[PDB]
């Protein structure tokens, strides 16, 4: 069958920059496509240097080799959506353009579970990190010293529009007798503007 | 020449499911129709194609005996048929149409959305988050949840997330904003239900 | 030696005395074979030959549609637009040969290259006015009553990466089929007169898959070679489907297509089928039910319709699965060799 690989995995740019990017496959005809929010993919080029009907001369592909190069001339904010490469039944990983944005680290708030809530039987925490560039970040719950997996979910903001700015949420759901036995809950991040990792928690069983 | 695909559809777990494509503009005949879906924040994975001609269809191991692809040339529509509906069954579906043999996919649907959970409408019930600070709706069904807060007045600084299903199967949403630190309510509205609730952060 | 397009003629040995239908339309459609054939071979040449792009399968496609409209008139057929119901008489069914010829002004290039894949250049070549005589055989997953290949097993795709290219094969050791609709007495008896069978023996089909199974390792290095029923489908296709005179036979073919085959011989069951999908054209068509009598047809298998399991690949196995229902590709299977 057919390896593809896909880099950056992540990629940002201004309106007028120059965006490159690549996928190699050992087997032959490449094509890409152009996926914006919440859409289905838009067919660019065929055969990896063939440009379709209708769309524009910004873009433009070469490619030398085991390597496919997509190239666009003078970005603009139509562009900034996620960009796949594909071959026969097989689409690439991904690459997810963001307009470039001052790096800036999370904004780090933890909320306990509302007594109401726990009348119900359910518990949930939250921790949240605000207005934060880029979006590559990552939380761990930890409950009195022990890393917890499979409780945890999570969602994230799109991009704002002046801000440029991410925000993402934490969730961890436990059973109201569960949450008792562990007198501490702490919320670690590692981000790329923070130069040592951040845990902000609530040392309280109540 | 378009592809118009099945609206939103729900389904308890290990229950099955159909989603159909509807082909306008172009000879049905002669092009391939490949299948994709995409969970959220996910990349693409490959379903199958089917020969409108010959009716012949080819499927990924992964998915074998579980998915089937049909066609129906005097409607000119496809079908998609997944059974024992899993949890990660859950997302957007997707068909194209493959203009070359070059394989290029010119012509696409616009998705449908296949949701897997055991079948309940739900009204949100509310937690608030004190401190910034916020609203939290959890086990509400279905999509979507409006919040603000003050009734509009508070424009600036407030961040409601996105939705995400919860194993219960019921969808979990928080909201809140920042506020002056020297500085000392949510309109959340579930049109489904007849929910409107403010709840009071304190 | 300059690509052309045109129409051409066909030549049979279709008598006039005759009531088959082939010979009917044969008689009435084609010029008798030439005496002589006359095949010129070039010393020192070369040619690009497209299997997949040939003017000469669409040709006969047209052809082979249009005897079956002479023979084989459904009782009732559905299309998209419209509904017919008429009068289906039963006919006198067999495939004769028909060669293909080029008119004034036109010749024909053939590959005698034993080993020839159909797709790109070939450095030997001759010319001939007319093909060898083929067989208009419908079938799907098996190619009945074609030519051999000469040397070796050979494997035609237009690309083998592309899953969804079909893989003709051609053999160089046909195995024997024979399909039966046992005799027995009347439609108005409890008998159910669309039972039939077929018997392929074990050791020889077995044997011919292995050799398949090796030609298919050469073109996929490092990789186990699988066979398996069809993925699904409509009936023809999942289905040795055919028509043995007259009736339309539906052989089910899982204990043909399977990784371990018996040695010993192997029973196929098959259901005469009313209800039938068109390759003509888009539809349903709805005959008469069979005849009575014994219905037998001992065929060659000479080659096969492959389709390969595309997508991520689980234990390093390659696996292949029965296909068809675009006759076009059984046409290519016989006039590959030649180009106009
Ligand atoms: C794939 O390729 C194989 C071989 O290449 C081919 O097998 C051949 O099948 C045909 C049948 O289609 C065989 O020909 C038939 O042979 C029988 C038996 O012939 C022997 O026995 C009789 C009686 O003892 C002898 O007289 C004779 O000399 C032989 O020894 C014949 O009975 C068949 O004749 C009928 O068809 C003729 C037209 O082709 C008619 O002119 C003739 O009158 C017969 O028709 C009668 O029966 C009809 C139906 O019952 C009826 O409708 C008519 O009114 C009429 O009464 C026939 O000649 C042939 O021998 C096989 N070839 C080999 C090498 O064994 C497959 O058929 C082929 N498959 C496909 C799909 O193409
Ligand atoms: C493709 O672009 C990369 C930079 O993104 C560059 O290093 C590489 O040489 C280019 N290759 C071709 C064939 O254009
Ligand atoms: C072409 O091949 C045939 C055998 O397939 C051989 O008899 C003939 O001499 C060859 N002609 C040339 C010119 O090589
Ligand atoms: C025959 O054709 C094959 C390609 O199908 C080629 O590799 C081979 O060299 C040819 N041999 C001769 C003798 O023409
Ligand atoms: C198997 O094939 C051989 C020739 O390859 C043949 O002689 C033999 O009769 C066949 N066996 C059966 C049972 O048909
Ligand atoms: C084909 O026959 C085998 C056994 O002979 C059976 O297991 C299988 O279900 C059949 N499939 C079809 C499509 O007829
Ligand atoms: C019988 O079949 C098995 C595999 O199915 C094979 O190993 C064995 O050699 C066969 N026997 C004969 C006599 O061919």
């Amino acid at each position: 069958d057919i390896q593809m690989t896909q880099s950056p995995s992540s990629l940002s740019a201004s309106v007028g920059d120059k965006v490159t990017i690549t996928c190699q496959t050992s087997a032959g005809y490449l094509n890409w496509y152009q996926q914006r929010r919440g859409r289905a993919p838009k067919l660019l080029m065929y055969d990896g240097s063939r440009l379709v009907t209708g769309v524009p001369s910004r873009f433009s592909g070469r490619r030398w080799g085991t390597q496919y190069n997509l190239t666009i001339g003078s970005l603009q904010p139509e562009d900034i959506a996620t960009y796949y490469c594909q071959v026969y039944e097989f689409f690439g990983p991904g690459t997810r353009l963001d307009l470039k944005r001052t790096v800036a680290a999370p904004s780090v708030f933890i909320f306990p579970p509302s007594d109401e809530q726990l009348k119900s039987g359910t518990a949930s925490v939250v921790c949240l990190l605000n207005n934060f560039y880029p979006r590559e970040a990552k939380v761990q719950w930890k409950v009195d010293n022990a890393l917890q997996s499979g409780n945890s979910q999570e969602s994230v903001t799109e991009q704002d529009s002046k801000d440029s700015t991410y925000s993402l949420s934490s969730t961890l759901t436990l059973s109201k007798a569960d949450y008792e036995k562990h007198k501490v809950y702490a919320c670690e991040v590692t981000h790329q503007g923070l130069s040592s990792p951040v845990t902000k928690s609530f040392n309280r069983g109540e | 020449v378009q592809l118009v695909q099945s609206g939103t559809a729900v389904k308890r777990p290990g229950a099955s499911v159909r989603v159909s494509c509807q082909a306008s503009g172009y000879t049905f005949t002669d092009y391939f129709i490949y299948w994709w879906r995409q969970a959220p924040g996910q990349g693409l994975e490959w379903l199958g194609w089917i020969n409108p001609l010959t009716s012949q269809p080819s499927y990924p191991s992964r998915f074998q005996g579980r998915l089937t692809l049909t066609r129906d040339t005097f409607d000119e529509m496809l079908y998609m048929d997944l059974r024992g509906l899993r949890s990660d069954d859950t997302g957007i579906y997707f068909c194209a149409r493959r203009h070359s043999d070059y394989c290029d996919f010119d012509i696409w649907g616009s998705g449908t959305q296949i949701i897997v959970s055991s079948a309940s409408t739900k009204g949100p019930s509310v937690f608030p988050l004190a401190p910034a600070l916020g609203c939290l709706v959890k086990d509400y069904f279905p999509e979507p949840v409006t919040v603000s807060w003050n009734s509009g007045a508070l424009t600036s600084g407030v961040h409601t997330f996105p939705a995400v299903l919860q194993s219960s199967g019921l969808y979990s949403l928080s909201s809140v904003v920042t506020v002056p630190s020297s500085s000392l309510i949510c309109n959340v509205n579930h049109k489904p239900s007849n929910t409107k609730v403010d709840k009071r952060v304190e | 030696w300059k690509e052309a397009k045109t129409t051409l003629f066909c030549a049979s040995d279709a008598k006039a005395y005759e009531k088959e239908c082939h010979n009917v339309w044969a008689t009435h459609a084609c010029v008798p074979t030439d005496p002589n054939p006359q095949e010129v071979v070039l010393e020192q040449v070369t040619e690009n030959f497209n299997m997949w792009k040939n003017d000469m399968v669409d040709q006969m496609q047209e052809d082979v549609i249009s005897i079956w409209d002479q023979c084989l008139k459904p009782c009732v057929k559905l299309t998209n637009t419209s509904t017919l119901t008429q009068a289906c008489p039963k006919v006198t069914f067999d495939p004769i040969p028909i060669h293909y010829c080029a008119p004034a002004g036109y010749a024909i290039l053939k590959c005698n290259n034993k080993t020839f894949n159909g797709k790109g250049p070939c450095n030997n070549v001759s010319t001939v006015q007319c093909t060898h005589g083929i067989k208009p055989v419908v079938s799907t997953q098996l190619l009945l009553n074609g030519s051999l290949a000469e040397e070796e097993i050979v494997i035609r795709s237009k690309n083998l990466r592309d899953n969804a290219k079909i893989i003709i094969v051609q053999l160089q050791k046909s195995v024997e089929i024979v399909c039966t609709r046992p005799n027995n007495g009347g439609s108005g008896s409890g008998g159910d007169i669309r039972q039939a069978y077929c018997q392929i023996s074990g050791r020889n089909w077995s044997e011919a898959v292995n050799q398949v199974k090796k030609k298919l390792k050469e073109h996929f290095p490092h990789k186990n070679i699988s066979f398996q029923s069809s993925s699904g489908g409509d009936l023809e296709i999942t289905t040795h489907s055919f028509n043995c005179g007259g009736e339309f036979f539906y052989c089910n073919t899982s204990g043909l297509f399977q990784d371990t085959i018996s040695n010993a011989t192997i029973m196929l069951p098959c259901r005469i089928k009313q209800i039938i999908n068109m390759w003509q054209e888009v539809g349903k068509a709805i005959y008469a039910p069979p005849i009575k009598g014994q219905i037998t047809c001992k065929s060659d298998i000479t080659g096969l319709l492959l389709l390969r399991d595309g997508g991520d690949t689980t234990d390093n196995t390659e696996i292949f699965r029965p296909s068809g229902g675009d006759m076009r590709d059984n046409w290519r299977s016989e006039l590959y060799k030649y180009k106009v």
